[PDB]
């Protein structure tokens, strides 16, 4: 016993997981990472070939030799908040940049936040949209000729 | 604190499950192909196999064939599943009713 | 600290460009975009009572058509990082690593307004930016003090 | 000296010393022949500046092949044949073809890669079985002259390499099919980092993957074991057994692949001054 | 700066999940300090080149808030500073990164 | 920089008493090498920071002695130079690392 070959393979399952859309990790053919998987048809493996390259090292699409069946696969998001603080204040200001509000309530934060809007920078909440009015010196510049009153 | 805008990190995702995929070396050992062969031997000349370097399981095993008890000696039922022996002997008989 | 100082010089090459210019409040560029028969419509943003302040002009255009990445085009690549849209860019694999671009806090469509008004400046009265006269007789004194008759 | 567990003994004829010898072909890596895809990967449209075991462009080839009548030298398992494993090898392998009842039988000479080739230590043996390329990584127990012999009109000595009649520890075991009719056979043989890596054609192209195998010791000798046949001389139907090898070197390659992934064009960055141009700007212009 | 995040630093892996599920958790310091020490040098001499390149950006924007004061809004007795000699005049203009 | 030797930087403590107070001089020379290679990128940082203030503290010195010489001193044809344009005039007066 421990010690040799003749081994159970159970403990060490291989279904038809390939569950797409959302983050999970993966461990392909010896290759370890966390991704977005998407389905799709693939022309180019041959029958030695399972795993998708680009020149830099980054592995962008696999192929299971279970179901015959070809994916592709995307980075996780990761990223920081803007937050647009002014002093005595209970809670600041927050800008998801570049991140649709649909996004930040569905995939990110379920906590309570009446305010939202879509800005040009991205998402922000606790904020009105005020941008008809215009200022001439702001201590919250945001970019991009914005600024947080 | 003062006034200011600061760039304050978020949680933003956690990995849902685990994939898994490594194209086995060794080949299967089908137990289940020789403990449903026909010519059954009888108590005093029993035969038996020495399955050895190959892959197994134990669900598709006793599922594929009629079990009706599967006890264990010095073992435990989930220590199976796990592990790696080094061959398994299988020796197999028919049974005479009142014995 | 670095960005910082980037976010200072820029607001004072902004400042230079409106340091003392005055227009009149009936001007429009729709109008009045020439003076003495020499044409200044490609110098020329817009400006007036009822255009719009989002416009370059058509030097400014021809000149940020050919470079991709400008501050609106950083922008535009990373609103597109969520799903990536073909499949992958590198910015998005960079980003999703910890290394963003910001915009600055002006627009260039502000700079583009900035330098609509220091090209207005010397073309109609008061003629701020000319030395008080007009454009013509300018080029005249000047061709006058080289040495010609 | 390959085995020490003793198999046979007649027919030892020992007074037959000739060398391998060299080949008339610099192996010319312009068209990919010679390099191989990267494991299991795919690329499209690029270049890519791979740093792997590849062969030297402008070298020679040592034929190892040794087809015996029916004597068995001792000059025959010495370090004359017996050579040693770096990093690798790659080898151009002639597929020999007999004819029985206008019969196809495909024909060549096996390999053993090991250390010390006993039962305490993993060895690999790669072997064909006509258009069947059987590879197994045990734990064999090697003969004093391990030999082979033909299948489709066989010798008058029996293939005898071990006798090992046990099912010993097996760390891989795997089967491939190849081209019967084929004309030559390319493989590379390398390791790294305790791994081994092969790799195959039949057709001249780039090879393809056949598997990697983690061990974590270091291979040492390789030998290419001899063959004993009935009738192939120039006296039947003029078939020659021939083998070369080259060693393998840690070097940079540029590889470029087209759009559908085929290797179209390889350069080595150290043959000449617009190789080094070409590999340290990533292009071929 | 990205391609950094693929060197091994003489560390047998440049991957952390790697390490982390191959090592026992003493065993795995001694690894994860070389990409820890690679990585934080990698990003030292980045933050050295930014800091040298931010000098050479403010003394051109120092002469062109010049050239703008003195060519465009105004007209001075320099000779050769804008242009070449024989200059009458000068016109601006926006740019990515710059003024023409 | 004072904070910087209170960093283990991958060492058993900080102190060098208590490396050298616990350790054999076989054991006690791999945990004070990781301290002076720490200590030693320290001040490495340090002075190319320093190096890199101070050329944008020579352009400021160099725009100085320039208004010195020529609003000071004397009165430039220069327009837009110093103040605003209507510019008529400028004192100097010795201020804390600079001029006012
Ligand atoms: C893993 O590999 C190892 C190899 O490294 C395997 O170990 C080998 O196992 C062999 C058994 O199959 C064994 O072969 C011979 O061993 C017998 C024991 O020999 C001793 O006892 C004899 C008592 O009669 C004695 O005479 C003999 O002395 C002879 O040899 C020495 C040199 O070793 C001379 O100096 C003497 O003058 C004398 O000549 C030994 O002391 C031996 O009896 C067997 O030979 C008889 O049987 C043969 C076949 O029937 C027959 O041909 C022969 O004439 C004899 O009648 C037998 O051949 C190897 O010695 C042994 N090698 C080592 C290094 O231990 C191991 O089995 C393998 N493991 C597995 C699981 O496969
Ligand atoms: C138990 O092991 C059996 C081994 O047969 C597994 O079934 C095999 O799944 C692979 C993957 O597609 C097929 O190539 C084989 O043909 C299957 N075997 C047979 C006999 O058809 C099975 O998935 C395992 N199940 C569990 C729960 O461990
Ligand atoms: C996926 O495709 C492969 C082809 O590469 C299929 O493998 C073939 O399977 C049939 C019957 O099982 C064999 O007769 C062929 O020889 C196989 N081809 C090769 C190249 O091995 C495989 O069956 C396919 N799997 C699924 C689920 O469709
Ligand atoms: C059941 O076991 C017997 C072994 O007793 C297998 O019998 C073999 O059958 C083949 C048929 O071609 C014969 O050539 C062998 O000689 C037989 N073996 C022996 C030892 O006699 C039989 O194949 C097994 N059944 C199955 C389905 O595998
Ligand atoms: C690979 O193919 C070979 C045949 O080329 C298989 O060897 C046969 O195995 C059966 C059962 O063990 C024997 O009855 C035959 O005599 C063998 N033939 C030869 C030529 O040796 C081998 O089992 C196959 N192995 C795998 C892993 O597929
Ligand atoms: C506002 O902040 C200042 C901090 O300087 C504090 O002293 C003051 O009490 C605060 N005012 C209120 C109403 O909390
Ligand atoms: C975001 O959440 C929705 C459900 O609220 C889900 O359908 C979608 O897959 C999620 N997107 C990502 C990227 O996880
Ligand atoms: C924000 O306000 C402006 C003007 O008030 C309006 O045009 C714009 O559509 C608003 N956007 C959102 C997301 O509310
Ligand atoms: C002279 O003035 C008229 C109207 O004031 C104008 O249309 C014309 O272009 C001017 N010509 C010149 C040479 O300045
Ligand atoms: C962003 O995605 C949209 C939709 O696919 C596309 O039309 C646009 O060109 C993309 N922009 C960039 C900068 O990639
Ligand atoms: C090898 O074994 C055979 C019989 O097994 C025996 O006749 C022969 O002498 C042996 N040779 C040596 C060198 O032991
Ligand atoms: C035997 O060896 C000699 C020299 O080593 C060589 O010339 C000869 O060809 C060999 N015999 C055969 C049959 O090849
Ligand atoms: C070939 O590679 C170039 C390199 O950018 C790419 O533009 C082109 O689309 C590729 N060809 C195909 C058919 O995709
Ligand atoms: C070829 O034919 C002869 C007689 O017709 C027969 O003895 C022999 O076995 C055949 N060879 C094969 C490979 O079938
Ligand atoms: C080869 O084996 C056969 C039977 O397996 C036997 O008859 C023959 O004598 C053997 N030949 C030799 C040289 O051992
Ligand atoms: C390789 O095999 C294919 C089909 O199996 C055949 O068409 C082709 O002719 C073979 N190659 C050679 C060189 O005979
Ligand atoms: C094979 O070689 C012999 C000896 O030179 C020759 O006579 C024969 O023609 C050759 N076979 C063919 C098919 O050319």
């Amino acid at each position: 016993i421990n010690s040799g070959t003749t081994c159970s393979n159970d403990l060490l399952y291989s279904n038809t997981e390939v569950s797409t859309g959302v983050c999970v990790n993966y461990d392909l053919y010896g290759i370890t990472g966390q991704g977005i998987f998407k389905e799709v048809s693939a022309a180019y493996y041959n029958n030695w070939q399972n795993l998708l390259y680009d020149s830099n090292g980054n592995i962008i699409g696999f192929k299971d030799f279970l179901t015959n069946k070809t994916y592709t696969i995307l980075p996780c998001y990761s990223g920081r908040v803007s937050a647009a603080f002014y002093q005595n204040s209970s809670s600041p200001a927050l800008l998801y940049r570049n991140l649709k509000c649909s996004y930040v309530l569905n995939n990110i934060s379920f906590i309570s936040q009446p305010f939202y809007f879509d800005s040009y920078l991205g998402c922000v909440l606790n904020a009105v949209n005020l941008t008809s009015y215009s200022v001439s010196s702001c201590d919250l510049r945001m970019g991009s000729g914005f600024c947080i009153d | 604190p003062n006034t200011g805008v600061y760039d304050l990190s978020g949680f933003t995702v956690k990995p849902v499950a685990t994939v898994y995929r490594r194209i086995p070396n060794l080949p299967d050992c089908d137990i289940d192909n020789w403990l449903n062969n026909v010519s059954v031997p009888s108590p005093l000349n029993w035969e038996r196999r020495i399955f050895s370097n190959c892959n197994f399981n134990l669900s598709t095993l006793l599922r594929l064939v009629h079990v009706d008890s599967f006890s264990c000696n010095n073992l435990d039922k989930s220590k199976i599943f796990g592990s790696c022996f080094n061959s398994i002997t299988v020796d197999k008989f028919a049974i005479p009713n009142r014995r | 600290e670095v960005n910082d100082l980037l976010d200072i010089t820029q607001l004072q090459v902004a400042n230079a460009l409106m340091q003392g210019v005055t227009l009149s409040s009936n001007l429009n560029t729709n109008l009045h975009s020439d003076v003495d028969n020499i044409d200044f419509k490609s110098l020329l943003g817009c400006l007036g009572s009822q255009c719009g302040s989002s416009s370059r002009s058509l030097l400014e255009d021809l000149l940020f058509n050919k470079v991709k990445l400008s501050d609106v085009g950083f922008v535009e690549a990373y609103n597109n990082c969520t799903g990536g849209s073909e499949i992958r860019d590198l910015l998005c694999v960079q980003s999703f690593n910890g290394i963003k671009v910001l915009p600055p806090i002006l627009s260039e469509t502000q700079i583009s307004g900035y330098t609509t008004a220091a090209t207005v400046a010397a073309m109609f009265p008061p003629w701020s930016a000319a030395a008080g006269v007009p454009f013509s007789l300018n080029v005249q004194y000047r061709i006058n003090g080289l040495g010609v008759t | 000296v390959i085995g020490d567990f003793n198999c046979t003994n007649s027919f030892i004829n020992d007074y037959n010393k000739t060398i391998p010898r060299i080949s008339e072909d610099v192996v010319d890596v312009s068209l990919g022949l010679g390099t191989y895809y990267v494991l299991n990967r795919v690329y499209l449209n690029t270049t890519l500046l791979f740093t792997g075991y590849f062969p030297k462009s402008g070298a020679n080839f040592r034929d190892l092949a040794l087809k015996g009548s029916k004597y068995l030298s001792t000059l025959w398992y010495k370090p004359p044949f017996l050579s040693d494993f770096n990093n690798g090898i790659f080898s151009k392998v002639k597929n020999t073809k007999l004819y029985v009842n206008n019969t196809l039988y495909s024909e060549f000479s096996t390999i053993v890669i090991g250390s010390v080739f006993v039962n305490t230590s993993y060895t690999i043996v790669v072997q064909p079985h006509n258009g069947i390329l059987e590879i197994t990584a045990c734990q064999y127990t090697m003969c004093e002259y391990p030999h082979t012999v033909c299948k489709s009109k066989g010798s008058i000595r029996n293939e005898s390499w071990h006798i090992d009649s046990s099912e010993p520890l097996c760390l891989f075991k795997k089967n491939f099919t190849y081209n019967v009719s084929a004309d030559w056979l390319y493989f590379h043989f390398y390791q790294e980092r305790g791994v081994f890596y092969a790799y195959y054609a039949d057709v001249g192209m780039p090879t393809t993957f056949l598997f990697s195998l983690y061990l974590g010791t270091i291979l040492s000798h390789y030998y290419v074991m001899p063959l004993t046949c009935k009738a192939i001389s120039s006296n039947t139907d003029n078939e020659t057994l021939e083998y070369w090898v080259t060693p393998l070197s840690r070097r940079q390659y540029l590889l470029n692949f087209d759009e559908h992934g085929v290797i179209t064009n390889a350069v080595d960055c150290s043959s000449s001054f617009l190789s080094e141009i070409q590999c340290k700007t990533q292009s071929f212009a | 700066l990205l391609q950094q995040l693929f060197n091994k630093f003489g560390a047998i892996s440049s991957s952390l999940q790697e390490i982390l599920s191959r090592l026992d958790p003493p065993e795995a310091q001694v690894q994860i300090d070389r990409l820890i020490n690679g990585r934080l040098t990698a990003l030292n001499a980045y933050v050295s080149q930014q800091l040298s390149d931010i000098t050479l950006i403010k003394a051109g924007a120092s002469r062109a808030i010049e050239k703008v004061n003195e060519c465009v809004k105004s007209q001075s007795p320099r000779i050769n500073f804008c242009g070449n000699g024989n200059h009458i005049l000068s016109l601006v203009q926006n740019a990515p990164y710059g003024l023409l």
